[PDB]
RNA sequence: GCUCGCCGGAAGACCAAGGGUUCCUGUCCAACGUUAAUCGGGGCAGGGUGAGUCGACCCCUAAGGCGAGGCCGAAAGGCGUAGUCGAUGGGAAACAGGUUAAUAUUCCUGUACUUGGUGUUACUGCGAAGGGGGGACGGAGAAGGCUAUGUUGGCCGGGCGACGGUUGUCCCGGUUUAAGCGUGUAGGCUGGUUUUCCAGGCAAAUCCGGAAAAUCAAGGCUGAGGCGUGAUGACGAGGCACUACGGUGCUGAAGCAACAAAUGCCCUGCUUCCAGGAAAAGCCUCUAAGCAUCAGGUAACAUCAAAUCGUACCCCAAACCGACACAGGUGGUCAGGUAGAGAAUACCAAGGCGCUUGAGAGAACUCGGGUGAAGGAACUAGGCAAAAUGGUGCCGUAACUUCGGGAGAAGGCACGCUGAUAUGUAGGUGAGGUCCCUCGCGGAUGGAGCUGAAAUCAGUCGAAGAUACCAGCUGGCUGCAACUGUUUAUUAAAAACACAGCACUGUGCAAACACGAAAGUGGACGUAUACGGUGUGACGCCUGCCCGGUGCCGGAAGGUUAAUU
RNA sequence: AGGACCGAACCGACUAAUGUUGAAAAAUUAGCGGAUGACUUGUGGCUGGGGGUGAAAGGCCAAUCAAACCGGGAGAUAGCU
């Protein structure tokens, strides 16, 4: 669980690891691995397009199903594995006809149970079935947006999203940020939350884990020189202008969502 | 098989030296000076059908020439491949 | 101190060499200038 | 023989800001 | 040529990226060397690199680059698909001795190995731009067996020691021998084998993967090292001789054992932690488009072949970069004895160099240095400098706290040498001999020899026993930032910055935002427990009042108003 | 186990003298800190100037930087020398 460590040093005073001991060591099951190194935010055109990204450890992109294409057939899980890319834990699964895929772990998936991807699915945490057939009030993660594109909704390590009602061929989704989004009936879905829900309890502890995770030291504003950021300088500590981004837009509450495109799906934003 | 027209151009001269005057007797080897486009085919077929003698195996290198200064202006002598040609047991040149 | 220039021909002759200045556009606007004076050491091939 | 005639070192403007008169 | 200095994890040897005759002899002294010059990295003339195995080229890919098409852009161009490029990494090979004034794993005797087409010998499922297993991988510590080397003894050869001893428990020197081929090793890995099946691996698969059923105690994989064989050869202390007294030719015994031992091997292993640790090819293997009793296929062997280029020389330097033969700057490979924990440091070997101006006298003064009567910070901005402390074993050790530290707190004592406990034990290694054995590189087993600290007690010596080198100044009361870190190369390491933790706000994923006019590209092959922006900086207690100015958020009855009209 | 300690090579540049037409256009000597990590490093690919990169100093982008350097309009212009 949330294992604490002890003050053996400067620095190591505020660390707490999260150990799920069911996760096996050894090797990841090799024929669903490939290579995706990091460009440190540098795009193809050579500049920096997202800041503070650079450094970290070499990671391998596990091919993850987000589709559950093999409907109807049953399967059993094999193992639970530590994912390198997303914060969640992945489940190495066994299809009955012989393949192996990787499904994001529902919070009840101990090492040994079974999952039935299909329209004929049971209502158990781990299944997958389109959204005509979820009974409402349920807790559904791994939600798509279009009929077969891939899940992009509630895919993080601790999330879950509610289905709240229905109207016709539209079903109403209360997301984790609390934005009611109408969506089509065919978009793929699951049951239950996701597994490593205590991931938000884990704190980093030292600068070492920030560099290991990949995030560089973000430079704060008011000490930078006044050519290279508009929070500039001043001999002393002076700030008294409006708080802005590096490109002139002020930040604290100013909307910069700049669409009139997906208005006809979004019911109401949050508070 | 290398044609005779290409074969007849591949040599300039044998090469007098102290290591030639040791490799002649104490190991029975000869010291050519061939053209720069010569491979071990173009000397293994070239010691044979030009003295009507035989050969064991051939070796070469690419000597790079020195830097001379005639007057006060620099000068670069032409490079030239030096070939070592070992002769078989029971062989003796003219 | 480590000086202004620590040589490495394996990159010098591909970041300054003749085919490098022939691959781009304006390298053919430097090779189109060195012949006006007529440089006998045309570029940095040895 | 012969020889050249050197010149024109990077003479560092011959001074720091030594004469601090303020 | 002899002393004498000095380095010896360098100032030694071989190579790297680099340089382009500096290497070697024959000369030559004008200029070049912060001098003279026979000498020189200087001129001048000649001589000097050898390969199926080392490396490059080449077979294959990473980051990227190029990139027909295509998409996009005033045009050039810009990314980008298939591809084809791209080492610093992945894939064939081999070594030991001799040689010249110079090269040589390349030349020579010696003996090995691979990879390609060939012709035949019997064997007759090859077939692939496709399918799978592999290559294939992080960090830390921890052992286990081991050698490169090191020491000692046994042996062999020489010598009886310029001055008191020195035919003895004495002294010197030497004791080396490889890949390859069989040996399957201490150990590490993993349950194998057919019977039939199967929504799968793009299609088919006899290959994987899965479902069983029968059935066995055991199948291989993986490997360092030691023994064998390589081995009558080579070297080999040195004697045997003449010649160009420089050399060389001709001979040649011993070649054993034990212990010590890595930062080198197994190890690309094991354990275990989280930040979760490349691809593709060579290879292993299965199949279709294709097949014909053909072709191809490995089972043989006689072969035939296996290029081209790099190879000299210096390589932490007088040969590279720094304009100079400049206290400068750069990476990888090997570590010898002796006290020590040790690649530090000290003195040494093998090898190297003794620093391109030298002699003379011993002024002020400058620099680098040793010691000092007495006083101890009186000096001065300030103990800056210097001095002093310094090593293990054991005793001993505060307020204060986040319980970890403070702390090595403070301060102490012990220590050199000889003998005895024990003629060198406690500890390890371990052959004699039985012993049984699935007989082998096996153990049950036993102690020869070998090495081996500290301890204690006695004695003695020194002014001084961790004696040199080496090797923490410590407490007291404070601000400041929590800290480890990092920055103004070339005056500023700080109170700066950055950090983890927090707070807000933006962002529903074609995100949000940024670079590019666009194409796309990052974000992210991620999905609100995620990302971006800003604010302050661990935790501990805490984060009060005000929305008038100012911005931002929503709200739209009215006033207010463009383009149009 | 450790951004743990003491201390080598390696880095790093804090203190002091020397050296400042020095040996060196930033270094020697003697003391110093980090020294299994946010390290250091070999070689190679990427980032273009109102741009990059930056633990952000207005520091660095070939000894030059509050807009590098190389040609050009350049015979810019200078009411000042
Ligand atoms: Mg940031
Ligand atoms: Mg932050
Ligand atoms: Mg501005
Ligand atoms: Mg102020
Ligand atoms: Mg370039
Ligand atoms: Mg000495
Ligand atoms: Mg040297
Ligand atoms: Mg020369
Ligand atoms: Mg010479
Ligand atoms: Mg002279
Ligand atoms: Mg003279
Ligand atoms: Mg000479
Ligand atoms: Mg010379
Ligand atoms: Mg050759
Ligand atoms: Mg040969
Ligand atoms: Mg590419
Ligand atoms: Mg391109
Ligand atoms: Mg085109
Ligand atoms: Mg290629
Ligand atoms: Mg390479
Ligand atoms: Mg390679
Ligand atoms: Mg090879
Ligand atoms: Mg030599
Ligand atoms: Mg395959
Ligand atoms: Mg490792
Ligand atoms: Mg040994
Ligand atoms: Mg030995
Ligand atoms: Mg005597
Ligand atoms: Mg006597
Ligand atoms: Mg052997
Ligand atoms: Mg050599
Ligand atoms: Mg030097
Ligand atoms: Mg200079
Ligand atoms: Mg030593
Ligand atoms: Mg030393
Ligand atoms: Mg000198
Ligand atoms: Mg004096
Ligand atoms: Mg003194
Ligand atoms: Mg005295
Ligand atoms: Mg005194
Ligand atoms: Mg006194
Ligand atoms: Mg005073
Ligand atoms: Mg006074
Ligand atoms: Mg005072
Ligand atoms: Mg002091
Ligand atoms: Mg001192
Ligand atoms: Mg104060
Ligand atoms: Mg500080
Ligand atoms: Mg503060
Ligand atoms: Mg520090
Ligand atoms: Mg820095
Ligand atoms: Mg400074
Ligand atoms: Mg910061
Ligand atoms: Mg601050
Ligand atoms: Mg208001
Ligand atoms: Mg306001
Ligand atoms: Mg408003
Ligand atoms: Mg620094
Ligand atoms: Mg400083
Ligand atoms: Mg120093
Ligand atoms: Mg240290
Ligand atoms: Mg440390
Ligand atoms: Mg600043
Ligand atoms: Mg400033
Ligand atoms: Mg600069
Ligand atoms: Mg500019
Ligand atoms: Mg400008
Ligand atoms: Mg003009
Ligand atoms: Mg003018």
């Amino acid at each position: 669980a949330v294992v604490k460590c002890k003050p053996t040093s400067p620095g190591r005073r505020h660390v707490v690891k999260v150990v799920n001991p069911e996760l096996h060591k050894g090797k990841p099951f090799a024929p669903l691995l490939e290579k995706n190194s990091k460009s440190g935010g540098r795009n193809n055109n050579g500049r920096i397009t997202t800041r503070h990204i650079g450094g970290g450890h070499k990671q391998a992109y596990r091919i993850v199903d987000f589709k559950r294409n093999k409907d109807g057939i049953p399967a059993v899980v094999e193992r639970l594995e530590y994912d390198p890319n997303r914060s969640a834990n992945i489940a190495l699964v066994l299809y009955k006809d012989g393949e192996r895929r990787y499904i994001l772990a529902p919070k009840g998936l101990k090492a040994g149970d079974q999952i039935q991807s299909g329209v004929d699915a049971a209502i158990k945490p781990g299944n997958t079935l389109p959204m005509r057939n979820i009974p409402v009030g349920s807790t559904v993660h791994n939600v798509e947006m279009k009929p077969g594109k891939g899940g992009q909704l509630a895919r993080s390590a601790g999330t879950y999203v509610q289905i709240v009602a229905r109207d016709g061929a539209y079903v109403t989704l209360r997301l984790r940020s609390g934005e009611m989004r109408k969506v089509e009936a065919d978009c793929r879905a699951t049951l239950g939350e996701v597994g490593n829900a205590e991931h938000m309890l884990r704190v980093l502890g030292k600068a070492g884990a920030a560099r290991w995770r990949g995030v560089r030291p973000t430079v704060r504003g008011t000490a930078m020189n006044p050519v290279d950021h508009p929070h500039g300088g001043g001999e002393g500590r002076n700030f008294g202008k409006h708080p802005v981004t590096p490109w002139g837009v002020q930040t604290k509450g100013k909307k910069t969502r700049s669409n009139k495109r997906t208005d006809k799906f979004i019911v109401r934003r949050r508070s | 098989m290398i044609r005779e027209e290409r074969l007849l151009k591949v040599l300039r001269a044998p090469h007098v030296s102290e290591k030639a005057s040791t490799a002649m007797e104490k190991s029975n080897t000869i010291v050519l000076k061939v053209a720069k486009d010569a491979t071990k085919a173009e000397i293994k077929a070239a010691v044979q059908k030009l003295f009507e003698v035989e050969v064991e195996v051939v070796n070469t290198l690419v000597v790079k020439g020195k830097v001379k200064r005639h007057g006060q202006r620099i000068g670069r002598r032409s490079d030239w491949k030096k070939a070592y040609v070992t002769l078989k047991e029971g062989q003796n040149l003219d | 101190m480590k000086r202004t220039f620590q040589p490495s021909v394996l990159k010098r002759n591909r970041s300054h060499g003749f085919r490098a200045r022939m691959a781009t556009k304006n390298g053919r606007q430097v090779l189109a200038r060195r012949r006006a004076k007529g440089r006998a050491r045309l570029t940095v091939s040895k | 023989a012969a020889a050249a005639a050197a010149a024109a070192a990077a003479a560092a403007a011959a001074a720091a800001a030594a004469a601090a008169a303020a």
